[PDB]
RNA sequence: CGCGACCUCAGAUCAGACGUGGCGACCCGCUGAAUUUAAGCAUAUUAGUCAGCGGAGGAAAAGAAACUAACCAGGAUUCCCUCAGUAACGGCGAGUGAACAGGGAAGAGCCCAGCGCCGAAUCCCCGCCCCGCGGCGGGGCGCGGGAAAUGUGGCGUACGGA
RNA sequence: GGCUAAAUACCGGCACGAGACCGAUAGUCAACAAGUACCGUAAGGGAAAGUUGAAAAGAACUUUGAAGAGAGAGUUCAAG
RNA sequence: AGCCUUGAAGCCUAGGGCGCGGGCCCGGGUGGAGCCGCCGCAGGUGCAGAUCUUGGUGGUAGUAGCAAAUAUUCAAACGAGAACUUUGAAGGCCGAAGUGGAGAAGGGUUCCAUGUGAACAGCAGUUGAACAUGGGUCAGUCGGUCCUGAGAGAUGGGCGAGCGCCGUUCCGAAGGGACGGGCGAUGGCCUCCGUUGCCCUCAGCCGAUCGAAAGGGAGUCGGGUUCAGAUCCCCGAAUCCG
RNA sequence: CGACUCUUAGCGGUGGAUCACUCGGCUCGUGCGUCGAUGAAGAACGCAGCUAGCUGCGAGAAUUAAUGUGAAUUGCAGGACACAUUGAUCAUCGACACUUCGAACGCACUUGCGGCCCCGGGUUCCUCCCGGGGCUACGCCUGUCUGAGCGUCGCU
């Protein structure tokens, strides 16, 4: 709601932040496995729960 | 209507997140958390969930301190010395 | 270790729900619920007679 | 011109304040480069200066704490952060002068029945 | 120089329902 | 808090400030909204911050 | 061998502990023989390899007697990269090929005060072993 | 009425201390089932076990006989072997079930109250001087304060002691 | 009324050594960004997922196509 | 003194054979680094089944189906590509208890601009709430914040092996305040007033605390302004509290 | 004829068995056997030039100092007038530092309200405003101070 609270939307923006892709020099890494963001939510698809 | 129908009524949060552990667990109108069982001063524990009591022990976490006293055990706890300068 | 095969709380489905009789996960929501559990024809399961120290 | 600590632990505090007030400036110019197009110069000096700050803010406040360590020094009373800390257990300890007593009575048997060297021929 | 890359996650559904839907009786 | 922000500005560049206004970002960080007082012109005052 | 019972022989343990060592441990594993001219002048066997350091190549591809100067030491990939060992990519630019330090004899050594202190104690530990046996 | 002792009891952001919570494999104190076996089942068994609660330490607990014995006697506690699936318990069914002696691991013994004698000979804290000072103590000096005769200290405790 | 080391215990912790053990559906749930992702209001439940090559030398360039894709060419002992 | 980079295991094979059989040998191919015979030892040691476990794949099958709520058509543009996008024009529908304009709870960036057309949006898409790159929420006056409500909940006390529980004025020395007066001490625009310490005097509240973004609760309106914010920004005119 | 179908074989797919590898487990053994109001375990939010996760760290924030070491780190860039008694890096770790909640401590748990003392800036001695700093929880022991009682008394 538009009515929040002070700790609720510093929560939500923490996983504002955390929902981006892999930076693409990561991949360049010498012992790199990761391939992609492989937690990244879709606020249709999975819901945050609070 | 019990089942689908009774499903779009609900929109009154039971819980919230708890200050102390941080799960949304602290029920709202009890004002105590089903996790660690703040505001009771000792933490919630139980025998009867092993898995429970290893997700949430000393060493899940950061050791932010308890590390430390790790490494100044194997010096004896020295303090108010500095290795010899240069 | 004498605990493989026995740390999740799989309860038997029983009869009528057209599948075998074998102890399953509880819960939803990732590949492991409904899962065969604890026999040792399973997946993940506890061996048969697990050897002892 | 890098600022290493050797260089500061002479240096008084009215110096190191104002070392300290030219790094903090120089940060924040370079924090407004970061955003205004700066040169990757400008950018990677950000960390130098940044670890400049920390080493003077580490030298001012250990200076403060050894001269707080000396004034205190002959004192019965001290500030708990001066106290030393080991563990709370240790701190609880009889300490060495407690644990090394004894009765009078321990003290006169000791004296009057102390354990001799002695061998026995085989 | 590698910018293919792309995924996204999502629930795993589960299967567990029942349907009944008669009953003769018929005893 | 705007008290703060406002004598910050005043110290860090030497301006006179007529008020603030304040939001928190959906992305946790505190926007200010610093507005000089008539006799400062906020144009000549960010080419000296190097805004502009 | 091996009587030390704080020391391991377990396969697992060794590798992790050679593919996980620290970059001032890779330098002791990185290190190379020294050649027979340098061996004889410093009575030195083995020196931990260093940025401009002149070296052969002995083994591989790259092997022969061109002696080039030492250009890199990638200690994260266990690799030196040598003057002219190399080769050229699809798009025709040139590549350095990485050499285990273990395949290349040093053959001019780069020398500061603090190399100078390593040779000489290492040649002084020598000689108390030799006169140990003597 | 006032003043002053004591006693009992209060308030202090009084000076200086200390407890709380965690972990919990092992340890101590409680509380404590039912699946199960008995081819049923209620005593019994499961089991003083699971679960629950409290408290610790590097170990804990125990421990120097109100003991064992009945011998030509042994001699704190703990542990190992054996005693012994034994004596005993038990719808005397199912089942349960120790100890002493003997051989080893280790080995260590002590202290009060009391009864008495010593001029309270005892203790805590504050202030000053010397020493030390990240385990806050040693010595000296205060017609400094308090505790304590409603009993501190030294001698002494069943092996006797003065 | 009271104190007391040692021999004893130790699936937690710190640091180590070994094995007629298992070898990625095995072995810890977890060899990997695993108590993670995900499910549940909550107590709780809880995965899948290892391997290019000696070395990235990871396929420049030409050509058809909007592109994905192809045809040549090239690297490599091998892209069979 | 076995085999093996002059090619191990594994795998494939209308190749040649052996054995009653369990099986095994050799040839050829692929493969790229280890393996086997014999005497003994050991076992988590032999699958067709268990509505067996886990993973994979079939026929069904280009099949059921993509049919609730009246409806589309013409031209042009961009573009490789248009039944579905945009603009224009027609024909229709919701028909102020709306398919309109704004909120609460819930969501949490879905909002706005630009780009993409891999995956997704059960046809397609030049489009999207998808993906990617960047932006966007401004207050004394609008809410919270304060009050108490039903209620919840410490202390005193009681109970309790105990974590604790009951209880909310009940087994309590529950006031740390004040007009004023008297004794002092400090300061200053040192004149005399403040502040400050003590004493005197006076004193019911009788219950800590929490509890409502719909109850109580002072006081902000008009105009303009953005891609996205505005009773918040700017202009103008006010007002409450201290 | 030719489809379609069946069997076998080559080749190609789909699939991920097998085999070989193992910085992982499991089991046994050894030594040590250390948390916290000096604020633990745990949780939250932050911190990198480019950084989502993991990892590490705490506004001194992928770390400061010191000591050892002795030329790197590295995916790219950069080089502070970074670079050899002007010491890169890593390691150790004794100095210093260490945001919010949490036994969690002014009262509450919304980033709400205070109170006392001191300091600085507005102003102009006080006030008043803003900012900074230090305190302000429960129990409990020793002592201190201030008290209470038709408790026991003594002298008045
Ligand atoms: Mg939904
Ligand atoms: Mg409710
Ligand atoms: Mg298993
Ligand atoms: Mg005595
Ligand atoms: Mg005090
Ligand atoms: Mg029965
Ligand atoms: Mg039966
Ligand atoms: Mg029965
Ligand atoms: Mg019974
Ligand atoms: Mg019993
Ligand atoms: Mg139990
Ligand atoms: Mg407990
Ligand atoms: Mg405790
Ligand atoms: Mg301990
Ligand atoms: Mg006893
Ligand atoms: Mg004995
Ligand atoms: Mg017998
Ligand atoms: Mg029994
Ligand atoms: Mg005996
Ligand atoms: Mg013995
Ligand atoms: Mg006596
Ligand atoms: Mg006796
Ligand atoms: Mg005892
Ligand atoms: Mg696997
Ligand atoms: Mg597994
Ligand atoms: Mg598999
Ligand atoms: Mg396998
Ligand atoms: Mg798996
Ligand atoms: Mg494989
Ligand atoms: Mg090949
Ligand atoms: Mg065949
Ligand atoms: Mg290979
Ligand atoms: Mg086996
Ligand atoms: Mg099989
Ligand atoms: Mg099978
Ligand atoms: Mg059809
Ligand atoms: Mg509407
Ligand atoms: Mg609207
Ligand atoms: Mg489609
Ligand atoms: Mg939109
Ligand atoms: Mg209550
Ligand atoms: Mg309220
Ligand atoms: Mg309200
Ligand atoms: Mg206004
Ligand atoms: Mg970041
Ligand atoms: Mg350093
Ligand atoms: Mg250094
Ligand atoms: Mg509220
Ligand atoms: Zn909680």
């Amino acid at each position: 709601s538009s009515h929040k609270t002070f700790r609720i939307k510093r929560f939500l923006a923490k996983k504002q932040k955390q929902n981006r892709p892999i930076p693409q020099w990561i991949w360049m890494k010498t012992g790199n496995k990761i391939r992609y963001n492989s937690k990244r939510r879709h606020w249709r698809r999975t819901k945050l729960g609070l | 209507t019990k089942g689908t129908s009774s499903f779009g009524k609900r929109r009154n949060k039971t819980h919230t997140l708890c200050r102390r552990c941080g799960s949304k667990a602290y029920h709202l109108q009890k004002s105590t958390c089903g996790k660690c069982g703040y505001p009771a001063k000792r933490k919630r524990k139980y025998n009867w969930s092993a898995k429970a009591k290893r997700r949430n022990t000393t060493g899940t976490g950061r050791m932010r301190h308890l590390k430390i006293v790790y490494r100044r055990f194997r010096h004896g706890f020295r303090e108010g010395t500095t290795p010899k300068p240069k | 270790s004498e605990l493989a095969g026995h740390q999740t709380s799989a309860e038997s489905w029983g009869t009528g729900r057209a599948v075998a009789r074998i102890p399953r996960v509880r819960g939803g929501g990732t590949h492991r619920s409904g899962q065969g559990a604890f026999g040792n024809m399973c997946r993940g399961g506890r061996m048969f007679a697990p050897t002892k120290t | 011109a890098k600022i290493k600590a050797r260089d500061l632990r002479g240096k008084k505090k009215e110096e190191l304040l104002k070392q300290l007030d030219d790094l903090k400036v120089e940060l924040s110019q370079l924090r407004v480069a970061k955003v205004t197009g700066g040169a990757a110069s400008k950018l990677s000096k950000i960390r130098v200066v940044r670890k400049s700050i920390a080493r003077v803010l580490t030298v001012i406040n250990q200076t403060q704490k050894e001269n707080l360590r000396k004034f205190y020094k002959g004192k019965k009373y001290k500030p708990l952060d001066l106290r030393p800390k080991k563990t709370r257990a240790m701190r609880r300890r009889l300490n060495k002068h407690e644990e090394s007593l004894k009765t009078k009575k321990q003290q006169r048997k000791e004296r009057l029945y102390p354990l001799r060297k002695y061998a026995v021929k085989a | 120089f590698v910018f293919g890359p792309t995924g996204m996650p999502g629930p795993t559904p589960s299967g567990t329902n029942v349907g009944s839907s008669g009953r003769s009786p018929s005893v | 808090n705007k008290h703060q922000i406002k004598q910050a500005v005043k110290k860090l560049y030497d301006i006179d400030v007529a008020k603030v206004n304040t939001l928190i970002r959906p992305d946790g960080e505190k926007k200010a909204y610093v507005r000089l007082a008539p006799d400062y012109d906020a144009l000549d005052v960010a080419n000296k911050i190097g805004i502009i | 061998m091996k009587f030390n019972p704080f020391v391991t022989s377990d396969r697992s343990k060794n590798r992790k502990r050679h593919f996980n060592a620290p970059s001032h441990i890779r330098r002791k594993i990185m290190s190379s023989p020294l050649s027979k001219e340098l061996r004889q002048k410093y009575n030195v066997r083995s020196m931990p390899i260093r940025k401009d350091d002149e070296v052969q190549v002995v083994r591989g591809h790259y092997k022969g007697q061109q002696i080039g100067k030492v250009v890199q030491v990638y200690r994260k990939k266990y690799v030196i990269y040598i003057e002219r060992v190399q080769r050229e990519k699809a798009n025709g630019t040139t590549v350095h090929v990485g050499i285990h330090p273990s395949k290349v004899v040093i053959t001019r050594l780069k020398l500061d005060k603090d190399r100078k202190k390593i040779l000489e104690r290492k040649a002084k530990s020598r000689q108390v072993g030799k006169e140990k046996g003597k």
